[PDB]
């Protein structure tokens, strides 16, 4: 067993002589260049990664194979067409190079209406009714899946998406791009039974309208046939317009088809010396529509180098992780973390007893200016201590520069592989990156190349190196300390913050005959439960692996006990009342209640009483799950 | 519906309108290139003549597509002709490289058009594209490739002598 | 065994529906393996080492719960135990739906069965996987 | 500054660029008009021929202005060529009326250009406009006026016979 | 990769090289046949002239394919030209029958080439094969069939008089 100081030094010095750019460049070679999930090139890289793991001599390397239905574009072209309502003659504007996976295959003709980013707010602020019209929106702010849903929610009949030059200062205006519009993760077409025969989807999160990505040039050509200046508030090109002329409307034809593919998740593992049946999981997306250097290459490179380093530290330098470290190369990430989700779904309710943390490595390097982090609050302390002794690659200062960084942390979103881990599986998760206030413009394009990457970021090797150090320090701390570096006390602030918000309606809870007393008591009981647990840790003999196991297991279950037990994972997979999606999340409870200031019928008093109940029960349950022995109350 | 229309898909009609615009755009690019070489500070008269001829050929290409649209009973829909990507074409070599890129883009559009015509089982339109456009594009691309190669081998763009002599011997 | 033994009395009707029972047999096999490994581990454990026993005992303590179907809400159907609970997610329900296929009456529900078959298989696999221990042991 | 430039005001240079765009626009209007008459449901081949010729003349007008810009040491700056105001020109008479309006607009632009050249004491530019443009515009406007008059007197646009016979006798 | 290459599959490139060899082989077969009829013990000068012309046509066919390879940015790869199957062609009739068999073999190769071009969605290559090769093969095969028929009906190969008169009337 080594000292944390030595492990820190060892990791750092191994990192110093590590060549990241070579690997990123290597992954950008023609053997791997265009690696859409399931393709032979994806399969090539999968084989290469797998071989590398074998050369690193990890305890065991294996395959997690899955068959899934994705959507690819048909031999028939998707098309964007302008129609003259006079005589109904059509003019072809574009056959897009790209497409949007999970779009309804259909042909729709209507008026075209701009809706900015297609955010929920953008739609309400519209002075043009979207109903029965095709909508065009800029990429960014929110996922394609959300834009489609918001629009579909207002009865739009189709969606176009372009990259405006203000948000995406790309010189080539003919650039086409890719994404998906499945409002979830995993395979949307997952019949619980094999079939020839065709069953409907139900609560799939799939679009019922066609959605399609277009080049900025094609959008500006559409603007050429539209009227109305865009609000300066949108801060967009002067090109932009709002609505088709009276005599014209647009026709969209999407003919994407379902294809079944064989994806491979490639796994390596360094077994733990004390509790090998518990793991930290480190993963990266291996697939990409185009070259996907930043989208896929960076992550996969870090995955490979981290795997190599840790294998060397165990075999040469005497590092002895208490718990196991699993390295995961995912496929079909581009379709909604499909690879990751399929694997997660094998262990719906059991995984949280083995995996205590997931570290995502996707898009860790996109810029230089900033260091962003999204994570479970359970990892805020680990993250903080890690930023306090990792240096900025350009700047030289420690990453930790703001004592208040934790309150400004944004939550994991659906397009992040870290999301299903936390919100569906109840495993604390963290994603982080070096970046700007600007999205990396080339993501999802054929311009996401190494050359492009090394050009916007000439210090690529140093920056990737800093990204590896944070992930590496995470992984060491997590498998070295006898306690788990999961700060369960953090959820007191979260509950406090939530009740603090809720208490801004102590009046409206009166006019409904409701007391919030049982909820306050749940919050109090959780506080007590954490306090008792901290005391127990302090009074425990750190060398007694039996008592530590028992205390650590309690910590490992905190996250999962915030998954609502009162909703089916099939109907709503994202059960986490803090971080998931649906009417069972604390945020939903607040939004339903904010709709009570308006005397409009949007408020749903009944729903709220149920939400209040389920929240209280969930929180009580978590407090009770943490308290320990049934005679201690 | 037009009394002459037969086996002519609305998608093909629209694609023909898009191709008309592209041909007109190509005409405009070549017009711009031509007069760049007519500048007193560039002064390569045979480059200017070569590109002006190419410009006029593209207008003929556009006109033939407009004729085709009417022949098949489709309706011509015109859009703005975008200005060329560049104002200053830098050198004879750079202009040739831009023309090569342009002709390859136009070829790709024609191949997409042919794929559509094939998908809609329109053999008349397939034959029209093959007869009047596809080999013309292959010849144009080959010629521009040859020109680019010669200019590079001669030492362009650095060698003003190279572009001068190419102007006289190849384009004269 | 008893349950599959019953189910196998329809290996014909599973043909006329285009379905294989192969993934279910494999789940049953995997559970068998998982228990065998666990018994071996107990035998090889030092009965005086409360840490290793804790770990093995905790695995035993979770067997029962992993037969609660993870695919049904406890509010809609509280009795989730696929052996002992109530509803369309229990193994018995799967059998009863299938026994309704000898009658050519419309009571049989082929679609439901394919879902039942799936959920059962998944539940059983999950339990087998939950019992196997360390993720590198497979 | 260009080694050839002399007595050529920056305002004149800009105005010449605007005129180049207008000439190209006029070429496009006439191109659109021409193919309208080539439609199977319009079918007036001499109207089509007449307007196609007018279109080609406008391209020549644009080219001569581009030549002038370079002759004087100005720099050509191109902009998008806007699509014509109409897709369906309705009748022979209506197309002639649109052409008349177009040529009068172009003439007004040329007169404004001449006024600028006069204000900047540029007699070479004045003479260029007078020689190559002003009388051509007067002749074009007079011809279109004559055509409109004849079509009206013959009974157009209601009389399909009038436009048919005008197509044969005046434009044939 | 060649700066001109576009939509040209490596399989098509290879197939074009194989076709070049086949055309050269056909040229050689016809050259051999020609000089057989120039032997003092055969002495049919119009058979000799006919086959020599056919030989030269095949060289032209090969050259056009070499041109095509370069036009599309492929690279010519040559192989040995195999000697013809026969040294002594026996009679005018037998030579015609061999030529018929040869042209049908060449046609089959061209049809396989077209099938490949179709599979790779290469309409330029399809059109090239159709335009320059497929009907030429159909005409050649028909002509040779006609010749074989006439020689048989006249009494060849037994009748030396038949081949003599065919030489004068059909090939003269």
């Amino acid at each position: 067993r080594l000292y944390w100081d030595d492990l820190k030094r060892k990791l750092s010095e191994k990192l110093d002589s590590t060549d990241f750019t070579s690997t990123i460049k290597l992954l950008n070679e023609n053997s791997y260049v265009p690696r859409e999930a399931g393709s032979q090139k994806d399969e090539n890289l999968a084989l290469y990664v797998e071989n590398q793991f074998r050369e690193f001599k990890l305890s065991k390397v294996w395959r997690d194979q899955h068959f899934v239905k994705i959507q690819v574009k048909d031999s028939a072209q998707n098309s964007v067409i302008i129609v003259d309502k006079n005589g109904r003659l059509v003019y072809l504007v574009e056959n897009p190079g790209g497409y949007v996976a999970y779009s309804k295959a259909a042909t729709v003709t209507g008026k075209l209406v701009h809706a900015n980013f297609g955010t929920k707010k953008d739609f309400e602020d519209l002075y043009t009714p979207v109903n029965g019209s095709i909508v065009i929106v800029r990429a960014g702010k929110i996922t394609f899946a959300e834009k489609v849903a918001n629009a579909e929610s207002l009865n739009a009949i189709g969606v176009l998406i372009y990259m405006d030059q203000t948000k995406f200062p790309i010189v080539n205006a003919e650039l086409s791009f890719f994404g998906h519009a499945h409002l979830g993760t995993g395979d949307p077409y997952t019949p619980g039974f094999p079939s020839t025969q065709f069953p409907p989807s139900r609560s799939s999160g799939l679009p019922n309208i066609p959605v399609q990505t277009i080049s900025r040039a094609a959008a500006e050509k559409l603007f050429g046939n539209m009227e109305g200046d865009c609000p300066s508030d949108w801060k967009t090109d002067s090109t932009c317009r709002m609505v088709t002329s009276e005599s014209k409307n647009v026709k969209l034809t999407v003919s994407n088809v379902l294809k079944e593919i064989k994806i491979l998740n490639i796994f390596g593992v360094i077994k733990g010396f004390v509790e090998p049946d518990h793991y930290v999981v480190v993963g990266a997306q291996r697939d990409a529509w185009g070259p996907g250097a930043a989208k896929s290459g960076v992550g996969t490179a870090l995955l490979l180098k981290l795997a190599q380093m840790f294998s060397d530290m165990v075999l040469k330098d005497g590092f002895q992780p208490s718990r196991s470290i699993i390295f995961a190369s995912w496929s079909a990430g581009d379709f909604g973390s499909v690879g990751a989700t399929e694997w997660l779904e094998g262990y719906l309710s059991s995984l949280h007893l083995k995996a205590f943390t997931y570290i995502n490595l996707d898009k860790a390097v996109l810029g230089t200016s900033n260091f962003k982090v999204s994570a479970s609050p359970l990892l805020y302390t680990l993250i903080e201590k890690t930023m306090q002794n990792v240096k900025h690659p350009v700047t030289g200062q420690f990453l930790y520069q703001d004592s208040n960084w934790a309150s400004k942390v944004e939550k994991l979103t659906l397009d992040n592989a870290a999301f299903p881990f936390l919100a569906y599986s109840g495993i604390p998760a963290v994603s982080f990156c070096f970046c700007e206030d600007t999205d990396y413009p080339y993501l999802g394009t054929t311009m996401d190349t190494y050359k492009e990457l090394i050009e916007r970021i000439p210090e690529l090797n140093k920056v990737a190196r800093a990204a590896a150090e944070v992930a590496g320090q995470f992984v060491i701390k997590l498998t070295h300390d006898v306690e788990l570096n999961l700060d369960y006390e953090r959820y007191n602030s979260q509950l406090l913050s939530f009740v603090r918000d809720l208490n801004q309606y102590r009046a409206d809870i009166k006019e409904m005959g409701l007391s919030l007393q049982w909820l306050y008591s749940a919050r109090g009981d959780f506080f007590r439960a954490t306090s008792r647990l901290t005391t127990d840790f302090g009074n425990a003999e750190k060398t007694d692996r039996f008592v530590m196991k028992k205390l650590n297991d309690r910590v490992m279950r905190v996250e999962y006990h915030f998954l609502s037990p009162y909703v089916s994972p099939k109907e709503s997979p994202f059960r986490h009342v803090f971080w998931g999606s649906g009417s069972h999340t604390l945020p939903a409870l607040l939004e339903n209640l904010k709709l009570r200031k308006q005397n409009n019928g949007a408020f749903n008093e009944t729903l709220f009483r149920n939400q209040l109940a389920l929240a209280t029960w969930t929180i009580q349950g978590a407090a009770n799950a943490l308290s320990g022995d049934v005679w201690d109350i | 519906t037009s009394q002459v229309r037969q086996n002519y898909h609305q998608d093909s009609e629209a694609a023909i309108n898009r191709q008309i615009n592209l041909e007109l755009y190509a005409s405009y690019v070549y017009l711009s290139m031509s007069y760049y070489f007519d500048r007193d500070d560039v002064a390569l008269k045979n480059f200017a003549k070569y590109f002006l001829h190419q410009s006029h050929e593209e207008r003929e290409h556009a006109e033939k597509l407009m004729k085709l649209q009417n022949q098949r009973g489709g309706r011509i829909f015109l859009q703005d002709i975008k200005k060329p990507d560049c104002d200053d074409w830098e050198s004879g070599l750079n202009a040739m490289e831009c023309a090569l890129h342009l002709e390859k883009n136009v070829n790709q559009s024609l191949l997409e058009l042919h794929k559509l015509a094939t998908d809609k089982n329109d053999p008349h339109l397939c034959d029209f594209i093959e007869t009047h456009y596809l080999n013309e594009q292959v010849k144009a691309i080959k010629e521009l490739g040859d020109h680019v190669t010669n200019l590079r081998k001669m030492g362009a763009p650095e060698s003003g002598l190279a572009e001068y002599l190419f102007d006289k011997h190849t384009l004269g």
